RNA sequence: GCCGUCGCUGGCAGUCGGCAGAGCGAGAAAGAGAGUGGCGCGGACGCUACGCCGCGACGAGUAGGAGGGCCGCUGCGGUGAGCCUUGAAGCCUAGGGCGCGGGCCCGGGUGGAGCCGCCGCAGGUGCAGAUCUUGGUGGUAGUAGCAAAUAUUCAAACGAGAACUUUGAAGGCCGAAGUGGAGAAGGGUUCCAUGUGAACAGCAGUUGAACAUGGGUCAGUCGGUCCUGAGAGAUGGGCGAG
RNA sequence: UGGAAUGCGAGUGCCUAGUGGGCCACUUUUGGUAAGCAGAACUGGCGCUGCGGGAUGAACCGAACGCCGGGUUAAGGCGCC
RNA sequence: ACGGACCAAGGAGUCUAACACGUGCGCGAGUCGGGGGCUACGAAAGCCGCCGUGGCGCAAUGAAGGUGAAGGCCGGCGGCGCGCCGCCGGCCGAGGUGGGAUCCCGAGGCCUUCCAGUCCGCCGAGGGCGCACCACCGGCCCGUCUCGCCCGCCGCGCCGG
RNA sequence: CGCGACCUCAGAUCAGACGUGGCGACCCGCUGAAUUUAAGCAUAUUAGUCAGCGGAGGAAAAGAAACUAACCAGGAUUCCCUCAGUAACGGCGAGUGAACAGGGAAGAGCCCAGCGCCGAAUCCCCGCCCCGCGGCGGGGCGCGGGAAAUGUGGCGUACGGAAGACCCACUCCCCGGCGCCGGGGGGCCCAAGUCCUUCUGAUCGAGGCCCAGCCCGUGGACGGUGUGAGGCCGGUAGCGGCCCCCGGCGCGCCGGGCCCGGGUCUUCCCGGAGUCGGGUUGCUUGGGAAUGCAGCCCAAAGCGGGUGGUAAACUCCAUCUAAGGCUAAAUACCGGCACGAGACCGAUAGUCAACAAGUACCGUAAGGGAAAGUUGAAAAGAACUUUGAAGAGAGAGUUCAAGAGGGCGUGAAACCGUUAAGAGGUAAACGGGUGGGGUCCGCGCAGUCCGCCCGGAGGAUUCAACCCGGCGGCGCGGUCCGGCCGUGCCGGCGGGGCGGAUCUCCCGCUCCCGUCGGCGGGGGACCGCCCCCCGGCCGGCGACCGGCCGCCGCCGGGCGCAUU
RNA sequence: CGACUCUUAGCGGUGGAUCACUCGGCUCGUGCGUCGAUGAAGAACGCAGCUAGCUGCGAGAAUUAAUGUGAAUUGCAGGACACAUUGAUCAUCGACACUUCGAACGCACUUGCGGCCCCGGGUUCCUCCCGGGGCUACGCCUGUCUGAGCGUCGCU
């Protein structure tokens, strides 16, 4: 159960905060899984999916071994479009397929400047709680 | 309750006789829909409701107190049975005694790992299970009000000294917590039927007669209270019937169909 | 119209008495209100007694209650001045103290007269320097030793 | 014969079994009573006692009363190791049935995500009417009607398309107190150009004051601006709880 | 010998809705020429009540009602309907 | 005689306070913490008795000042003239009659070949204690009236009983 | 005439300030109804309420008695329970209706004028110095200006206070920084399955995951994610972490203040006027020969005044000390900001308003005021071919599905079209009774099984009876051993705890001289109950048993060779 | 047979009930409990590349500065952005700015008339004219300044 006596657990003002959400708090909702190569090397579980990044799908009718590039993350929809995820319209034209960040694993970070400020933030936190167990 | 405003907030007068029109007050005037419509009234849309509820309804009642001490003395009776136990739903076929009492160090725990081991090593875990293979989701507009999944109530755990026993076993579902000065018979009984399987510890389970105590000696931490005394002492009247005392004393059956 | 048989009772709901209704649904959420300022107070005042100042012994009037003593507003200035405790010191050692009450009788002077001992001999004093004891002031021995004392200071029993 | 109510304040814990002996319907208040002396291991059903069984008599009903509903609606605490994307709710159904009924259960279809049985708890809980409320739809009915102010005709053009648009030629009206040419109040883009043909212009439109695109109102001398008219209205003062 | 006959279990207590416009008939009956009129008395009905008959029918004759099979009646009937 | 073309959804004895009776439950001459205080669901639940104040019940009656709910027999003393009156010391003790569920005694009897013969049961003439309740008659408390005679003492009196 | 004061009064875009208007749920001051009730109505009631006006605050108002009482007395205000539906008012009808005491929440007091004392010992303003500087102050100078003797500051206020003397007691108290010492807001992060097979359009579904009972759990609230997710994601839990800001509580140091008290005597002093009060009038109140308030008239006193719930006179007592001011907490809040929740409604409901809603629209205005949510997981929103001018179609394609096609979930009823079947001159419809035809159902169409026995052909690793081991039932094992309990009963050179309106060495403090009596306090004795050890019986173990013994049953393992 | 009419069923239309959803209400509770001449609330009018309404903002006009964040906004364009000689987007928000009416303040409310002071063009102080900035409402307090009185005086 959840005891904080400010947070809501009411569904609706979930479902209210979650839509109209400002765009950098939707950063941090779409975040996204690391892959379990990433996972023993930096100790983090998940990370804000960026544009540069390589993914894997795998849920859904695009599930597979295939690892694309994200080609960009449309935060207004919640969605992201990866370079080989899309579809032909009846013409012919092709577009890209949005994907949720929750289905999706990241295998090849873009390390930026900053990626490696969260990175080593999560990995001292995570440190600092397996202190605070063992 | 509903607002006390609604339904009111318009300006509408009735029309009279004559017009060929139903005599309910009307909204005045306007070039809308809502212009000479039915304004007040149950019948109408918009409008009123008949009688609306209003906010000093009696919510609350109030009990005796040697009536929610009897209760609870028959809640607790109740909870020694193996009938009255397996017919609340719990699997208790490998419970090893009813009265499940346990050692203190159990209050010392702090993972949920122990309890869990625990609940096994006792042949409770099948409650437990019981309780998963019970949650589903609710039916009805429950759901949109913060009700959505519902699921079995499972063994109670009553404690002495809270040294984290919440925090270990507050993880499991169907797991409720109940210190012996504070026994509620909400939890004791749940859904108003008596028969709750409880989980005793010794340091609990000799407070019990200090709380209540038997009919000779009264209770020691409340003020004046003795156990309810009963209305019949030999409840066996298969035994009574066939007494020797009372199957002299019978004229011979008359089992014949005429 | 009246039934067969009944009460005339007079029901006082001949105004509009639904404006003008309280409900006590706050009394649960006001109760723990008080509970958090009285310990706020008994954390702000830290050895002093969380009831407050030491109250008299008092006799009531109406001889519907004039056999039972109960616990006065203050200590008079007369009580004050027969225990040797000037007026406007006593307000500063938790000691009540209201101008108004006389003392016709004896027997209640001398009983608050008595009280007055049993709680100036209970004091446990702080020094004003902390870093220096005074004259009239407990050792630290008893500083070490001087709690907060919860409920009423020295209750009235019948 | 069957259903039900009432009455008998009826009967049944006796299913008393190889630790056995199987009965209490019979006209006549009360013991199939004790002691004291002269092989084969066998025997249906029952009994949720709030249950089961047996007997008789009875059965209308407005206003009204009471009871019983395993009649129904929505939520709450419990409980069905409940049901469900191998198809829930809802709705439709010349399919199979149950119950005197309220109602209910199956089959087939549609549908696509939640739903129900029981014991209790709670209520904004069951509609045929109220010249009820809101919404939807019929017969009337392809009916009434599309009739105030004299009047239209021919050819050509554009166009898929012409009684109704445009040109021209006829015939006519208004007949300078006009169906003319300009303004005040009011309207506010209705003005002008091009295109469109969905809706509208009570037939039609190739047209419009419709729609969609864009344009357009130029001042020392024309008005406002200024002055006072009837009157409105501060300060001073007075009144006034304000 | 429970002091006539026949029949039948009685007594008592609270709480209580609806009603407080009535009408008809046999007999008696007041006002009125009388009235499907106005007004009383006794009993029975309609209202609150179907069913067979009176062709039809609030009130007349028979007879009062759970759902059914056979038989027999009442009051009325038996040329045809 | 009035409302009603059709179909869908909505639509009318509700809640609070008071009172009365009936009913279930706990405790019971008591009863209740409702206000206050102490210790996610929980604004719940538990607890307080030197928190039972207070409410209702346990006493009525009178406008009030006020008063406020069986008695009898026994001796011994004073008084009136054998009873009564008062006065001290005894014992008995909370009415009675009628009906009255129920219970108790029980004359006699309830079979097996025949008499005596005990225990267990059951029936029963008749006789009893009598629940609740009902009727009636007494008694007791307060108000009120009538007729009376006495006792009390810090204040003797427009006193008290 | 002039000059200079003072008083009274004007003028400034004079230097520097202040007010105004809005909101209004709650609060303060006034104004103030009528619907309705009385079965009419006029007093009353509705009601000091609706409307109206003025003024504020986060609370306001009230507030330290010109009080309550009649006691063995209480002691500011506000609030709750109770007093109490009471006392009282009232066409004594309808109806209305407090207070005191008591139990609680909170708890806090004070300050002037006056009377006196002090060399006005006091205050504001401008100019300059240094600092502080985003709540305009601290210190120094100015023969700088004003206010004020028609009265500023200190002491002091009804609890008495002031002054002289006698005595004793006695150095922090306050503000301002400088500087350091460990609650609130904000930002960031911290456990574990996308593990194997299998459903689906898509899984968050179904099964599995040994003996670490798949992994985490102080985290299994919730939300999202292509149904349904503790382990995919955000989150949740945590006296979990990290980083920013605010504040408090703290300690030193500086420059300032402030030069201070109590006790006994002695001498002194002490109060609020057109106010109280009385008359009279109007309203209001439960306040009744006037509860309160207000207008008008009269108009005080000071061992006085007011109150003591029946008008008046007399006399006693109780009780405060009005006519000046301030004061937090407990208390209220349908407005505002930010939050959490719900046995509430779920798009004709719930706010009028789930939506570009106080919007569209109406009215000249004051005002009135709606209707209107849903394609799909994703627009993948139908390319292209084809007829027609186009709308519209016919193909094709997207989707799990267009039987979801831009007001598109499901798509009922009334109403209508067409197809099928029947029917038809007393409008239709209806109940009872049959017959005819249809529609499907029975998955009808050779018709039930079951027990026993008799015979007829076959097949077992098979019956009875014995032996071993286990298990269970029963036992008046008359009365076997040992336990355990008793809403059992008695005892005891026994321990202990609760209670008592049964009694009685030290100590607090008290009157009378460390002697001597009353009372505030724990022992101790005693009584009852309970508990625990002791022995006795009694009786239960059928709400509560263990071993050996006996009988019985069952299972398994043997032995049985098969007329079973 | 055929038409029309009625009934039942099949499908198809009008309509949108029912069910299932819910970024909405209602109620309860908690914390705070703050407007304005330093120009409030409200109103008007403007501002987007393509913009009507809603919303945001005010000629610095769908927002400026700063800080946190750390790569988008998106309907299409275009445009930034080594992501570190440097920061897209959001949120926070303390710096600056904030049109006209409005208590609304020069007089009026048409948008009309002013007066004073200081700047820039005009001039070359020549007032003219134009542009820019600052002032000029009512009551009221303390002081300053100038005054009135056959008000009360004193001295000349
Ligand atoms: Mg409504
Ligand atoms: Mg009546
Ligand atoms: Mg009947
Ligand atoms: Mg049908
Ligand atoms: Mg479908
Ligand atoms: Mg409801
Ligand atoms: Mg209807
Ligand atoms: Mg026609
Ligand atoms: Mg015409
Ligand atoms: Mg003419
Ligand atoms: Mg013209
Ligand atoms: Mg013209
Ligand atoms: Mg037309
Ligand atoms: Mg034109
Ligand atoms: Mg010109
Ligand atoms: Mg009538
Ligand atoms: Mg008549
Ligand atoms: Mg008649
Ligand atoms: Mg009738
Ligand atoms: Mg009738
Ligand atoms: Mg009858
Ligand atoms: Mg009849
Ligand atoms: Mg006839
Ligand atoms: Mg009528
Ligand atoms: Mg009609
Ligand atoms: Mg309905
Ligand atoms: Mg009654
Ligand atoms: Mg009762
Ligand atoms: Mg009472
Ligand atoms: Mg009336
Ligand atoms: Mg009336
Ligand atoms: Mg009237
Ligand atoms: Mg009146
Ligand atoms: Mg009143
Ligand atoms: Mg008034
Ligand atoms: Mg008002
Ligand atoms: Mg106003
Ligand atoms: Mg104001
Ligand atoms: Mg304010
Ligand atoms: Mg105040
Ligand atoms: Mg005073
Ligand atoms: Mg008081
Ligand atoms: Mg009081
Ligand atoms: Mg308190
Ligand atoms: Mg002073
Ligand atoms: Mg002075
Ligand atoms: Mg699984
Ligand atoms: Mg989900
Ligand atoms: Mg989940
Ligand atoms: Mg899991
Ligand atoms: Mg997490
Ligand atoms: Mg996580
Ligand atoms: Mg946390
Ligand atoms: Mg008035
Ligand atoms: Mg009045
Ligand atoms: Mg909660
Ligand atoms: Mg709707
Ligand atoms: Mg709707
Ligand atoms: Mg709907
Ligand atoms: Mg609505
Ligand atoms: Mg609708
Ligand atoms: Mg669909
Ligand atoms: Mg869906
Ligand atoms: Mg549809
Ligand atoms: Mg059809
Ligand atoms: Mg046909
Ligand atoms: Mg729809
Ligand atoms: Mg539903
Ligand atoms: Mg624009
Ligand atoms: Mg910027
Ligand atoms: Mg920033
Ligand atoms: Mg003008």
């Amino acid at each position: 159960m959840k005891f904080n006596p400010f947070v809501t657990s009411d569904r609706s003002k979930n479902r209210k905060r979650h839509f109209n959400a400002p765009s950098h708090i939707r950063r941090k909702i779409m975040s996204s899984p690391l892959s379990k190569e990433l996972r023993q090397k930096y100790n983090v579980r998940s990370m804000p999916i960026r544009k540069d990044d390589e993914v894997q799908v795998v849920r859904g009718h695009y599930k597979g071994q295939q690892i694309g590039k994200v080609v960009q993350v449309y935060r207004k929809k919640y969605v992201i479009y990866i370079e080989r995820v899309q579809r032909e319209k009846a013409n012919g034209t092709t577009v890209h397929v949005g994907i949720h960040p929750s289905k999706v694993v990241i295998t090849r970070l873009k390390l930026d400047k900053d990626r490696k400020k969260i990175l080593e933030r999560k990995a001292k936190s995570r440190q600092v709680g397996k202190e605070k167990g063992k | 309750a509903v607002s006390e405003l609604a339904g009111h907030q318009t300006s509408a007068e009735s029309w009279g006789t004559g017009r060929a029109v139903a005599r309910i007050p009307r909204v005045r005037g306007g070039g809308t829909h809502r212009s000479g419509q039915g304004a007040f009234g149950n019948m109408c849309r918009g409008g009123r409701m008949f009688a609306p509820t209003k906010t000093w309804r009696r919510w609350h009642r109030r009990v005796n107190t040697t009536q929610k001490r009897y209760a609870i003395c028959s809640a607790l009776a109740a909870s020694a049975l193996p009938a009255l136990v397996m017919s609340k739903g719990h699997r208790i076929e490998e419970v090893p005694e009813l009265p499940l009492v346990v050692e203190d160090k159990v209050e010392g725990y702090k993972k949920t790992k122990e309890a869990v081991l625990l609940l096994k090593k006792l042949k409770a875990w099948n409650d437990i299970k019981k309780v998963y293979a019970s949650q589903r989701m609710r039916a009805g507009k429950g759901k949109m009000r913060n009700r959505r999944r519902i699921q079995r109530r499972g063994p109670c755990v009553i404690y002495n000294e809270d040294n984290g026993i919440v925090k270990a076993f507050r993880n499991i579902p169907g797991i409720t917590l109940l210190n012996v000065t504070k026994l509620n018979i909400l939890k004791l009984a749940p859904g108003g039927h008596v028969g709750r399987f409880c989980i005793w510890t010794e340091s609990a389970f000799r407070k019990l007669d200090d709380l209540y105590g038997t009919w000779r000696k009264a209770a020691s931490l409340k003020s004046n209270y003795n156990l309810p005394m009963h209305k019949m002492l030999n409840t066996d009247l298969s035994r009574i019937l066939k007494s020797p005392e009372i199957q002299r004393a019978l004229r011979a059956p008359r089992k014949k169909i005429h | 119209a009246p039934s067969r048989n009944g009460m005339i009772l007079k029901p006082h709901f001949h105004k509009d008495w639904q404006r003008r209704v309280a409900t006590w649904f706050n009394q649960p959420a006001r109760k723990i209100r008080r509970r958090k300022a009285r310990q706020a107070r008994a954390r702000r005042i830290a050895p002093r007694p969380a009831a407050g100042p030491i109250r008299p012994i008092v006799r009531c009037p109406t001889v519907r209650y004039h056999t039972k003593v109960r616990a006065g507003r203050g200590f008079s200035l007369e009580e004050l001045r027969v225990a040797g405790i000037h007026k406007k010191v006593a307000r500063t050692i938790g000691i009540s103290v209201d101008p108004r009450r006389r003392n016709k009788s004896t027997e209640s002077l001398q009983a608050n007269v008595q009280r007055l001992k049993e709680y100036r001999s209970k004091l446990v004093l702080f020094p004003r320097k902390p870093s220096a004891p005074k004259k009239g002031d407990s050792s630290a021995e008893e500083l070490k030793l001087a709690t907060q004392l919860t409920g009423p200071v020295m209750p009235i029993r019948n």
